[PDB]
Order: C-alpha cells, then structure tokens, then sequence
RNA sequence: UUCUGUCUCGUGCCUGGUGUA
C-alpha cells in the first residue's frame, strides 16, 4: 500500500541514465529492452513518499545540474517528466499549466462525460446508457501524455472552428452557438442505447411468469400499448421503431392471466438495436434488449471544452447565417467572449492558435504543460508563416448583412467535446 | 411544509435576449402538457368550443372538461360528440399558450426576487429561454441550469401573481432599495463601445437599429452631423431608448478624480461623467456604473420615475438595439489580447527580480537577527509580513504597469471598464504575474520535512519556495509553482463546498 | 379503432413521403409516429396510404 | 372614523382584481361596457380602473374591531 | 422531440399570407409589410433597394424573433409616393437588376470558355 | 468511426480521400504535403483528415452476427 | 430611385471553382447572391432510404445519413424535377425523384469497400459525382457482412438540409484594402495583404475614402460537385429572379385584397 | 406462421426456437442466441 | 317470417453509489 513513483537517479550533478539507455529503450521493438533493463540496471528508481523527504530531487537535468551561482549541487534524483504529476483526466488537458486551476479540476470532472467511443466492441455489450459518437476525433492539439491513456485509438470529442464572438446575443452568458449546417453533416452527433433486461420466473405453485404477445381474450390488466408490434415470440423485432409506453417485453403471469409485461422508458423513442435471448443462473428464459436513438445536438445540449468551458447550445444558425471569413469558412461553435477573462483559461486560446498552426503545418501540435520550447510568440511566427494574423484574429463577415465586422474575431481549431 | 406539485415543468435554460424580460419562451410538449382550467362563458364559449373540438393531439387544444357536477371527460380518448358539448358552467383544461402566467424559480432560492413571474411564448427546441438580464434575480447561468416553472390554476391566483409577483413588478428590491436586474454581461460591453463619443452611423444603420426600439414614435432624430454627411451619434440613438424625461448624473469608470475639480469640468476630455438631461444622453459612456444593479443608477431612475412597464420596456429595447448594433460592432477576446508589445514584459522581469532580490534581502537580516520583532508580532511573524508586503508590491506594481501598457482596442480593457465581466486583478495575472499563492492566508506550508516540496532545499523562504508564482498565464507555470496553484485554487473549491451547507441552515 | 397499429406512408403536404406506425386516429386525422424522426405527427387521413 | 390608510394595498388590489375575475368567470353581471374583451381579467381590471367593483374591503385590525372599505372610497395605488 | 422539421422555413400553411400590409399608426405615408417564411435573403435586399429611392425617408427590417417565421420590412416615404409602390416598385426593377446580373453573366460565362 | 462524407464547416467532400491519404502516407509523405496532395487547402478540410481515427478497422475485427 | 446597372468579371473558371467580380451592385445584393449560393440553389440528394438488409458495423441511420451526404451530379434534371412535396404521384416517380439501390454482400476474404460506384441509379445523367478521383467510402464490411437498400434522390436546396448545398467554401470579400475602414485594425501592419490588393508592400491599407459604397464584390464559388461552380450562380439567379417575381405577384393580390 | 428463427452466438447458425423450449444452439449447444433483423418497413430520411 | 359486436387508465418500496446547478 505505499504509494511510490519512479524517478530518475543522479550521482554527482550527473544523470545516470546515459544516451546507449536511450538507444537500447528506442529498439525495444526488436530487443525486447524494456522499464524491467532500466529499473535493473539502477537508472530508475520507486521513491515513495516517506522516502521523498531525504531526496533532493531536480525537475529538469538540462538547467538544473548547471549552475551560475550554485542552489542546490547535491541532487539524488530527477524527476522523468514534471507534467507526470496529473491523473488520466487532468493529462489530457492542453496547456493546463495556462489555465487557472478550478478550470483543470472542471475539466477534469467534464472529461469523464464527454461522449465518444467508449470502447471498442461496444456493439456487443448490453450496456445500460451507453452513448457513442458518430464521428470522434483525434484532438489537432495533444499532450504528449495522452499517448498512454490510449486517447488517439478511443477519442472524446471532436476539433470544430471555434469563434471567440459575441454574435446575435444566443451565445451568451455560458453558452454557445452551433452551425446548422455542421449539425447536419453529423457534427456532434451521437447515439444513445439504452438497454432493458427481463428474466422469467417460477413465481410459485400457482403463479408463472411467461413471454407471449398479451390478447385481451384472455390478459386482465392491458393498457392502450400496441402489443401487435411484437411478434408471437413476444419480444419486440430488432430494427422496430418503438416510443413512449410501447411494450418491449410481453411477460405475463398467470392467476385468467395478468399482463405483467416490460415497457419503454416513458418520453425516450428509440429504434430496436438488437434482441439477445439466453439463460440466467437459475436456467430461467432471460433476454437483454438494447435500443438505440439518435440524437441530433439541438438547442439545450450541454457541449464543454478541454479547459473548463461548459456551455450549452443557445441557438443554432444555418451556414447562410453564421460570419464567414474572406473564404468559407464558417465557426461550428460561437462561444461567448466572456467566458474567458474572469475565469482565465488563456490555455484555451493557446489551444485555438496551435490548433490552427496543426491544421496548416499538417501535424498535431504539442500542448504537453511544462515545455519551456513552446510559447506564444513561436507559435504566432509559424502561424504569420501561413498568411494568417499571427495572434489568430480573422476579418469576419456578418452572415446577415454580408458586412465585415469592424473587430477582427478570434477563430481556430478547438476539440470541443459533447457533455 | 413543502410537497410535489401538479402542474410543473423543469428544463434546461438557455439564452433569449429577444424575449421581453417578463416573458419565458416554453418548449411546445410542455406547453401542450400543462392545462388551465378556465370557465365557459358566453364571452368565449365558442373559442373554448372549437378549441374542445382540437382535443388533446394539436397543441393549441385542451385536455379536459370539467363539467359542474365535477365528472371530468378525458378528451385524450376522444369520446363520442355528445360528450364533447360544453355549457356555462364547465370548465375547460386548454393547453398552456402565449401570454400565460407563469411563476419561475431556481431551487436555491435565496429571496423573493428567485420566483418571478413571466408572461410564456411557446417556442421550439425543448428548452426554457429566458432574458439575458433576468440572469442575476435567479443567478442562473447558461451553463446547463434547470428552472422550474409552476403555472397557476385559477384566476384568482394568476390575478394574484400577475399583481404581486410580475418580474417588472420586482426591478427594485426591498433588501438593498437598488435594483437587482439590469444591463449585464454582454449588452453592458456593447453598450459600453456604443455610447462612446467616436461612434458614428449612417442612414442606413440607424434606420435598422431604430427597427428594434418597441417604443419609438417612429420620427428619425436630426442627425448631430448633417454635413457633409448625415451621421448620427451612438449617444443620439441611446437617447431614444432613455424612458420619458429622467433626469441623473452618473461617473463612468475610467473618470479621473481630479477632473471635477480643474477646468474642463463640466465638459470631460475622456468622455466620463454621464449626463442624463429631460430624457437624453448628453455627456458619457454607460457602464455598470450607470446601467448596473446599483443604487442611483439609469435604471434605478427610471423606475422610480417611470412605472415598471416602461422600465420593462426600457430593459427590453437596450438590449435589442445594443445587440443589433453588435452585429456591426463585433466583439471578441484572443491572445493578441494578452500579449504585451515586449516593452511592458522588461519592466515585468525588472520589477520582479528587484522584488526577489529584495525578499532575498530580508532573509539575509532574518538569518542575521538583524529584523527586529514589531510591536505585537514575533520575529518569524513579522519576517512573513516584511515578504507578503515586498511580494504583494512586486505582483500590484506589475499589474499597475501592465494596466497603462494596453491599447485602446485590447478586448480586456473593453470587458473591465464596462464592468461586464472580470477585473484589473485578472488583468495582471493574465498578462503581467499571477503573484502569491496562499492556504488559510499564509504562504504554501511545510508539508514535507522543513520544506514545500522535494524540489527545494530545506529552510528556503524565498517566494518561489513558498508560493509566489512569478509567470503569468500567458507564459505558463513553472511546475512547482503549478503545483502551488493547484493547492491554491483548491481552497476556493473547498470552501464552496462546505460553506453552502451552514449558510442554508 | 381502424387503421390504428398499422404502418403509413405519406403521400401529400410537407411530410411526403414518410413512413410511420399509426398511435391514434380519429374520424378526420391520425397520429403517425414517424420511424425516422423521434416525433410523433398529427396528420390528416386523407394524406395517408397503407402499406402494411 | 376610520383610522387605516385610505389607500389600496398591493395585496387588496391583487386579491380584489382575482376575487372579482373570479365573480366574473362565473357570469357575475359586469359593472362596466365590455368593449369586447373576453378575459375576465382584463374585465375586472377595466372595472378596477373604472372604479365600480362591487366589493367591500373587510379590514381587521389587531385588537379585533374591523372597518368596512367600499372598493369606490379608497384610492388605488397603479 | 420538439424539434421543427426545417421545412417550416419555406412551406406556407393555410391560412398563411405570403405578405400582409398594415398601416403604420404613428406616422403618415407608413406601412409594415410582414412577410411570412421568409429570412435575410429577401430582408436586407428590399431594405437596401429602398433606399435608393430619393423618396423614402425610413427603410429597415427586423425579424420579430428567429424562431418565429416572419419579418417585418418599414417603409415610409414622402406624402406624394404610398409605401406600397414605394415597394412595389424597389422590387419592380430590384427583378430587372437581376434580370440584368443574369443577361451579363451568361455572356461573360460564354465569352470566357474559348475565348 | 468512419471518415466522414463532407467537412462538418464548409462542406467539401472528404470521404473519398481517406484511402488516397493513407496511400500518400504509406509513401513518405508528411501529412502537410500529403493534405496538399488531396487539394485541402482550407484548415477546416485539412483538420478532417488529421484529426480522423479510423475505428471501423477495429470494428471490423469482431465476427459478425451473420 | 430606379436600378442601377451591374456588371461581371469572370477572372477564373474550371469544373471545381468559379472566381468573378461583379461591380455597381449594392453590398446587401452581393451578399444575398451569396446567400443563396449557400442555401437557396437546388441539387438532387438521397432524402429516402429503404434499409432491406443491413449487417454492417455501420448503424441503419448512420448509412442513411452517409447516403444523404453524396453529392449527385444535378446539372439538367435538377432544373426539370418537381419538389416531391409539391408533385401530384403518390410515393414516387421520374418527374419527382431518381431512384437509386445498392444491393451489397461481402464474401470474399478480403474487406469490401462499399464505395459509391454500388450506388447504382435509374437515371444516366444523375449518378455520384464518378463520370471521369476515388469514391466516397460508404461502409467497410467484413466476410459475411452485407448491405441492401432502395434510396430516392429529392429535389431540395441548403436552406432545408445541408445535403442540399451545391457548394464546398464560397470566398465573398469586397474593398481588399481598408479603404472604407468597415473593419478597424488595431495595428494595420500585422495583417497579410489580401489576394485582390492593389496596393504596394509599402503601404498597409489604403488611404480613408470618406464618400465610398462598396462595389467590386470577389466571390470565389467552390462546387461540391453536385453543379458545375458557373451553374450554381445562374441557379442563383433565376431563383432569385423567380422569388421576387412570386413576391411582387403575392404583394399585388394584398394590394387589391383590401 | 414462422417457427420463430434465431441466430446463434459463437456459431452465428440459424436455429428455429419456439416457445417453452431452452435456448440452446443445435450445434455446439451455446445458450446465447439474438434475433434476427425485423422485416417490417425501415425508412430513413437519410438526414 | 334466423343474430352477436360491447374494451377502457394499470403503477413496487427502501438503501447505497455516481452525477447536475
Ligand atoms: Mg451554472
Ligand atoms: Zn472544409
Ligand atoms: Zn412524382
Ligand atoms: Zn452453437
């Protein structure tokens, strides 16, 4: 139960872990060199906390074993990585170091809501409220922590062209607007299965549960349901089209017999993904029932961002309607100006600039926390290299009058992420 | 003392600035599920006939009759046309429909001003739309909020809520006597930009912009520049929002104090000093100083002059003209924003170092016994102040100078002196340092063995040991002082968390 | 009633061409729960045809 | 001799305007021309406004006594 | 579940007017032309072809809320020329401007292929 | 899951450029000359391509429920 | 008062793009001409899919919705078809709709690329964007896998659905230079010269021009395909031309309907 | 008047299973088994 | 100068966990 990390050693004001380490570390594919060759061969080593308080340990060798006028000149150990200190949610945060700390720890509780494909054979699971993606996304701007959280194979979100703009009054006070036109080539959109579960029963001597379609001739109890929709089976066909109070399994129990049978979730109109039959322990008839709905982001819908920026969709405009720039290129999501200087999440514009500069340069950009090799201004003199404003402003165009607006807006790439 | 009631809805709030600020625009199934029961009469039995014909399926129909013995008939069931007859003393549940009154309530529902009343316009997409300034009586954000809505059954309670409980009815609040709706957030930006002397329309603009005042007479103001090309001023169309002849002086926020007193007094060089006169905007720039939920402010005026209707109306038309004009205006928030033109950011790093060199200073006399105890204090508590005042002058002069250094159009600027949203202290921290962090008021602790981390060396009381962060956000956090962010922020968190559960008690 | 349960196509106003499952249906109108959308519609039955 | 105010409370008006909407919804005859409208809130306030609701106000005071108001003899506040 | 079908942007129900004049009250030679299922397309064209016009002394629109389908289009003009055919005619020719835009277009489009 | 037919902002079809993409990046090309390559000029089509993960590969490995 | 007299350019045109100038339009006319490139031009789109069969990892919705997005090349019958809601047949037919299906079954070992060359169709002049450049991937399918169904392609324009937009990006600007200073830069040097400007790299933007409408309106049509780039803005015209008709024709009768 | 067709789990084998009989698959007696796609009408807007 | 339709509002609960403002 002690609770450690690895660390890297460090004898004199020198690392012990030495370029062949590196080499034999990058082949690992072909010899099977590995963290077991490293810990072995006393590079790397488990600190614990108890342990820590007589380790002077560097956060950096590369400046902190050199001197000028000397602090320290006695560390033991090394840290691999400072940006090791977050978890599985706070890693996958870009330039969290940018952004005021509730804003990380927001994000950190949003990130485990964000829709996507949760795994892989989701198709195969019967699932109760499981939610998948249409189309997610790689985020354009990554840590390069995000690499072991397996982010890139099993995403959350996806990179749309965030406007920075107060613009028709609807993305407002926390909340955003969405493109119309986006929407309907599947931007956001997800589906909802949902998945009901029934088993029969010997309820005793006299009474038994049994699925069959219900006949009033001779179940007691019936309500206005439509159980013709089920087959004689009496489970509802996969690829039925089902809604509020329709019957999904027709169980009835005997006294001449109740109906006893499973309905819809009442207000929930979804389509029969698929029907699975089986046996339970008891050696009971019991069947899973997965129903699947589309839900098309509308107004109301809760969409965050990777830096704390919840919001939910004010209104949504077509193409024709939303500010375009000198070409047509319209922001899927208009988020309120607002948001940004009270609660300081300059890392989301960090995000917006290099999300921009990945789209044009064609590579994912690095938004790993303590770089030192990664500022502002580096990142402005590759983005004026594209013929673009080198801080990311645009000239837009009102979608409405066709007149430029006279503030340039901010716009760029941002992985918004769909609550 | 308190139960579950029929006839109530919940839904996710969102934005609707078109909306009057007495009106909640209700999704249609909502609507079409809550019913009214209202009494046939001569004056509308047949509106209630053909609306008893619609049954439960179309929206604008209703639900049940009620017939005077009490046997309600279900018309969700479509019974046979005998049923379907209605006389003088049925009632019919119709569905809810426009103009409604409606009681809206967030449950934290700290005063009186938490369950206004509003007028209901049903519109799409399954959500309860509400006013921008109405924000603040409920201090419901957009983020993802619920509100309940109650909708009352009988006239003589619609009667009751629509003359007690009206949101215009409530602009004033007895707990502070100043308003508690007003401009805020967006609009108060806008309109900030708007009022300012250098803002100039054609014929073209404003005769768009005055498409949304409800109560303009409708004749267009002489231009205040006729040649050599009509052009109004921002101010001149303001003026036509302004309800009948009030009559206040109000500060804008970047007036300076020694204005009032040396010449140019009456007539301000930087356009401060708001001058209401008979109805118009004669002088300044309209902040929250003005527009706010402050005592003695435009709308203050204007209530206590004016009914709370043309209040209402005054509310309604600011923020339609203001954001009509921000579709030409356009406003935003980047990181051209927070860059610092490289000549402000050495006077950061000078000021800084000479603030780290003096903190090092005063170690040194510590670690001498040089400091002498003050009066009260110990020797290690008067050393801790000697740095939190060295430290705190470093991070407000930084800010200062960081404050002076921004441009004209900086969008932060724009959103602080316009009290909209954020601070001069944001400000700093974002472009200049973010300065000390601190837990229970005293710098970062000792967790570990005489030291904050394992980074340091032991007994170090320099800032950077103890919490000073010395980047801002815009250069990023070394990792140590993250960590101390972190610890930091969380109190705030914290205190949050366990501050709600005494206070509601 | 008649033609409640049974599936709908139809073939006139601005839901042409859509198919959908009778929920209710009165001397003049139905209600048809559309199999693509997640809404149910109130539609005259004179726009209707049956498909089964 | 009356010592309350002799003006309308919010609450008197408000519970007036109800009461008599109320009265109205159940075919009361109404005191003043409908120019045509048929909610009987709008009747009651156009009555209010016109002065001739036909209602009393029952004012209790503390110690017990009460003093009867004709809705025509105070003043109304809006 | 209350989503409109988009359809409602464009379709006329019954009873809908394409277009429903009133006249303005507080102020002479006014009217307010609602148009019903119609947007910014045809709002910020008629308001601007109105202009134009050396007779119309206020030309706007407004759409009274987007989620509602109508637009409401003010004119007001001098006392010699009604509203109405200060509309009719910013459409009359505002038809023949296009038409024009077509006619010149199509020779320029044949004039650019081999040429 | 699936690369998507049209680029959710403007609307160019990028569904048939998937395969050619990966094509490109089979051959040493870097993703930007590869984006050039596939005529994506605009950032928004461009960040279709970088940013897709191709999921139904992974789907694809389950046996099917013939 | 009466119309003014526009003009047009065309600098660039190729079977992907049109670039034009048009000149003494007003600026709402140039932005409502590129409004309706947007929305308001007619294309044929799948907007009906009978799923037969569906094995595919791909959700019965999800291919419908792929289906919807394939842009089908409506050049002349896009003109001739009838709005399925306004034609008289019952289901459909040829002068309301083109009939499509794609009836798919993998057995070989091999993966399938369900692309849209299986999208077989009843017409010969509205098929997938393919007469002469891969195809757009409907669904990949594994041995066993297999995908059957009807679709019919509707008449329908932007403003419905987005499948129905003829266009991929369209590029309007106007005064490239800041010569009517409609946009105010806090600092005129950091900005990239436009692509129309003609101005020297000396100067930043053109000296203020007090009395000034804009004209030379650059428009750069991109097409998804579906209509040759020039046919989308003669589409836009007549469209436009027959709203205005319609509406002078509407306002007349309420005129006289007094 | 269909015996009511099931696919099996780990076969993927169409097996006929009526009422009041165990689901088992005939070969390899796998107790999993999922119904096979409905042949009603399946319309989609394709939106 | 053989009959025959006759169907109309059913319902768990506690406890614990996670989450929303
Ligand atoms: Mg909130
Ligand atoms: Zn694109
Ligand atoms: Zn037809
Ligand atoms: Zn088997």
């Amino acid at each position: 139960g002690r609770i450690c990390r690895p660390l890297l050693i460090v004898e004199k004001q020198k690392l012990l872990l030495k370029k062949r380490h590196i080499d034999q570390l990058k082949e690992r594919e072909y010899n099977n060199y590995s963290w077991q060759d490293l810990v072995a061969s006393g590079v790397v080593e488990y600190i614990d906390t108890l342990e820590e308080e007589t380790v002077m340990l560097a956060m950096t060798p590369d400046d902190l074993q050199e001197k000028e006028v000397a602090y320290c000149s006695t560390y033991t150990h090394c840290e691999i990585h400072p940006s090791m200190i977050l978890g599985v949610c706070a890693s996958i945060i870009p330039f969290p170091d940018h952004n005021q700390s509730p804003r990380n720890t927001y994000q950190s509780a949003m990130g485990k809501q964000a829709m996507g494909v949760y795994i892989t054979n989701f198709h195969v699971r019967m699932d109760t409220l499981a939610h998948v993606l249409y189309y997610p996304q790689k985020p354009l701007v990554t840590t390069r922590s995000m690499e072991y959280l397996r982010f890139r194979e099993l995403p959350a979100g996806i990179n749309s062209i965030v406007a920075i703009a107060s613009y028709t009054g609807y993305n407002q006070e926390d909340s955003v607007i969405m493109n119309r036109s986006a929407v309907d080539r599947g931007f956001f959109r997800s589906v909802f299965y949902r998945s009901y579960k029934e088993q029969e029963s010997k309820k005793g001597f006299d009474q038994e549960e049994v699925f069959e379609k219900p006949t009033r001739e001779t179940c007691q109890g019936m309500r206005h349901a439509i159980y013709d929709k089920l087959d004689d089976d009496g489970l509802i066909a996969p690829g039925v089209r089902v809604s509020g109070d329709d019957v999904i399994i027709g169980k009835t129990v005997t006294l001449t017999k109740r109906d006893c049978s499973t309905f819809l979730r009442t207000s929930e109109t979804g389509i029969v993904d698929q029907v699975m039959v089986t046996l339970n322990q008891e050696g009971y008839k019991f069947c899973k029932i997965r129903v699947r709905s589309v839900r098309i982001p509308q107004i109301g819908d809760k969409f965050a961002s990777r830096h704390g920026q919840k919001g939910t969709c004010g209104i949504q405009y077509r193409q024709e309607d939303m500010p375009f720039t000198c070409e047509g290129i319209t922001p899927d999501i208009i988020i309120n100006p607002h948001a940004i200087p009270s609660r300081m999440t300059i890392g989301h514009l960090i995000e917006c600039l290099q999300g921009k500069v990945s789209a044009n340069k064609g590579e994912i950009g690095d938004a790993t926390p303590f770089n030192d090799a990664v500022n502002v201004q580096k990142i402005s003199n590759l983005l004026s290299d594209y013929g673009y404003h080198l801080r990311g402003n645009e000239v837009l165009y009102n979608g409405f009058t066709g007149r430029k607006i006279t503030s340039q807006i901010f716009i760029g790439p941002t992985y918004y992420q769909r609550l | 003392m308190g139960k579950r009631v029929d006839f109530s809805a919940r839904t996710v709030i969102t934005p609707d600035p078109n909306l009057s600020i007495d009106q909640v625009g209700v999704p249609r199934s909502i609507a079409a599920n809550m019913t009214f029961a209202e009494i046939v009469t001569p004056f509308n039995i047949d509106r209630l006939q053909e609306l008893v014909r619609r049954g439960n399926s179309q929206y604008p129909g209703a639900k049940y009759i009620i017939r005077d013995n009490g046997d309600r008939i279900d018309l969700r069931f479509h019974p046979k046309p005998s049923d379907l007859h209605l006389q003088t003393g049925y009632k019919v549940e119709r569905h809810m429909c426009d103009g409604d009154i409606v009681i809206f309530n967030r449950q934290p529902t700290l005063h009186k001003m938490s369950m206004m009343g509003h007028r209901v316009r049903i519109l799409p997409w399954s959500t309860f739309r509400l006013n921008l300034s109405v924000t603040t009586p409920y201090n419901a954000d957009f983020d993802g909020d619920e509100m309940n809505l109650h909708l009352p059954q009988s006239l003589e309670t619609r009667a009751e809520i629509q003359e007690l409980a009206m949101v215009p009815r409530m602009i004033v609040t007895p707990q502070s006597n100043r308003p508690v709706m007003g401009i805020v957030q967006d609009t108060l930006t806008a309109v900030r930009k708007f009022t300012k002397r250098d803002v100039f329309l054609e014929r073209g603009e404003v005769m768009n912009l005055l498409m949304f005042l409800s109560t303009w007479d409708g004749k267009v103001p002489q231009p205040a520049i006729l040649k050599p090309r009509p052009l109004w001023t921002g101010k001149q169309i303001f003026s036509l929002i302004i309800p009948g002849h009030i009559n206040c002086i109000r500060t804008h926020s970047t007036h300076p104090d020694d204005e009032d007193s040396g010449p140019y007094k009456h007539i301000s060089p930087g356009d401060t000093k708001v001058v209401v006169e008979n109805g118009e905007l004669i002088m300044g720039i309209l902040c929250k100083k003005s527009l706010g939920t402050s005592a003695g402010s435009l709308v203050h005026i204007s209530y206590l002059e004016m009914g709370h209707d043309i209040t209402r109306l005054f509310y309604s038309n600011i923020q339609t003209v203001i954001n009509n004009w921000l579709l030409i205006e356009g406003h935003t928030i980047g990181i051209g924003d927070s860059i610092a033109d490289s000549k402000t950011y050495q006077d950061i790093q000078n000021t800084i170092k000479k603030a780290k060199q003096d903190v090092i200073e005063v170690i040194e006399k510590a670690h001498n016994n040089e400091l002498e105890p003050t009066p009260g204090n110990t020797l290690r508590q008067t050393f801790e102040n000697q740095v939190n005042r060295i430290l705190n002058d470093a991070r407000d002069k930084t800010g200062s100078s960081a404050q002076k250094s921004l441009s004209e159009y900086n969008n932060f600027k724009s959103m602080v002196v316009s009290g909209a949203k954020g601070s001069k202290i944001n400000i700093s921290q974002v472009i200049a340092v973010v300065g000390q962090q601190n837990v229970e008021g005293k710098r970062i602790p000792f967790g570990f063995k005489h030291r904050t981390l394992p980074h340091f060396i032991k007994d170090d009381y320099g800032p950077e040991s103890r919490g000073f962060v010395e980047n801002s956000y815009l250069a990023g956090l070394t990792p140590t002082e993250f960590f101390f962010h972190a610890m930091g922020g969380r109190e705030g968190l914290i205190d949050t968390a366990v501050k709600t559960a005494e206070t509601g008690y | 009633n008649e033609l409640i349960g049974q599936t709908v196509r139809i073939s006139q106003g601005p839901y042409k061409g859509y198919i959908g499952v009778v929920k209710d249906a009165t001397e003049s109108t139905a209600r048809v729960e559309l199999h693509s959308t997640c809404q149910t519609i109130s539609v005259d039955r004179q726009r209707l045809t049956t498909v089964g | 001799k009356r010592i309350t105010t002799p003006y309308m409370t919010k609450y008197e008006r408000a519970r007036v305007l109800g009461t008599r909407a109320l009265q109205i919804a159940m075919c009361a005859p109404v005191m003043v021309e409908l120019e045509g409208e048929t909610d009987p809130l709008l009747i009651a306030m156009k009555e209010l406004k016109a002065r001739k609701i036909p209602i009393i106000i029952r004012r209790y005071l503390p110690d017990g006594s009460y003093e009867d108001w004709g809705v025509d003899e105070l003043i109304i506040s809006d | 579940m209350n989503a409109p079908p988009a359809f409602e942007s464009f379709l006329l129900f019954e009873g809908e007017k394409k277009i429903t004049i009133n006249k303005d009250t507080k102020v002479p030679n006014a009217c307010l032309f609602t148009i019903n299922k119609e947007d910014h397309t045809l709002g910020n064209i008629i308001k601007s072809q109105l202009l134009k016009d050396p007779q119309v002394l206020f030309a706007g629109y407004k759409v009274p809320h987007p989620l509602e389908h109508k637009i409401i289009i003010r004119v007001q003009t001098t006392p010699d020329y009604s509203p109405q055919e200060a509309f009719t005619n910013a459409i009359t020719d505002l038809i023949s401007e296009l038409s024009l835009l077509e006619e010149r277009f199509r020779v320029a489009i044949k004039d650019k292929q081999e040429g | 899951m699936i690369i998507p037919v049209r680029c959710f902002t403007c609307g160019k079809i990028v569904g048939n450029k998937w395969e050619a993409y990966l094509g490109l990046l089979q051959a040493e090309y870097t993703e930007g000359d590869a984006l050039d390559a596939l005529g994506l000029k605009r950032y928004c089509c461009r960040r279709m391509l970088l940013a897709h993960v191709d999921l139904i590969e992974k789907l694809l490995n389950y046996a099917p429920l013939e | 008062p009466y119309a003014n007299q526009p003009t047009v350019r065309i600098t660039e045109l190729t079977d992907e793009n049109v670039k034009f100038i048009i000149e003494n339009t007003d600026l709402a006319v140039a932005n409502s001409i590129r409004r309706v490139f947007i929305a308001e031009v007619p294309i044929i789109a799948i907007d009906w899919v009978q799923i037969d069969a569906n094995s595919s990892v791909l959700h019965d919705e999800f291919i419908a919705h792929r289906l919807g997005l394939i842009p089908l090349t409506s050049d002349d019958i896009v003109d001739k078809l009838q709005y399925s809601r306004d034609c008289t047949c019952e289901e459909f037919c040829p002068e309301c709709s083109v009939e499509f299906t794609l009836d798919v079954r993998c057995n070989e070992d091999q993966t399938r690329h369900v692309t849209s060359r299986d999208l077989i169709s009843n017409s010969p002049r509205v098929i997938p964007v393919t007469s002469r450049q891969d195809d757009i991937l409907i669904v990949k399918l594994r041995k066993g896998q297999e995908l059957r169904l009807r679709a019919y392609a509707k008449k329908g324009f932007g403003k419905e659905h987005a499948k129905w937009n003829p266009t991929a990006g369209v590029a309007f600007e106007y005064d490239p230079d800041n010569a009517l200073r409609h946009t105010v830069y806090p600092k005129p040097e950091e900005w990239p010269k436009s692509e129309y400007s003609e101005l020297d790299e000396d100067e930043s933007q053109a000296p203020y021009d007090p009395n000034g409408k804009p004209e030379r309106f650059y428009y750069n049509v991109e097409s998804c395909g579906s209509l040759r780039p020039e046919t989308i803005v003669l589409s836009a015209l007549s469209g436009l031309k027959k709203k205005l008709s319609d509406l002078q024709t509407q306002l007349s009768h309420e005129i006289q309907s007094d | 008047q269909q015996p009511m067709i099931y696919i099996c789990g780990e076969c993927h084998t169409e097996n006929e299973i009526k009422s009041r009989d165990p689901i088992r698959c005939r070969e390899c007696g796998y107790r999993i088994m999922y119904k096979k796609r409905t042949k009603r009408l399946v319309v989609f807007d394709a939106r």
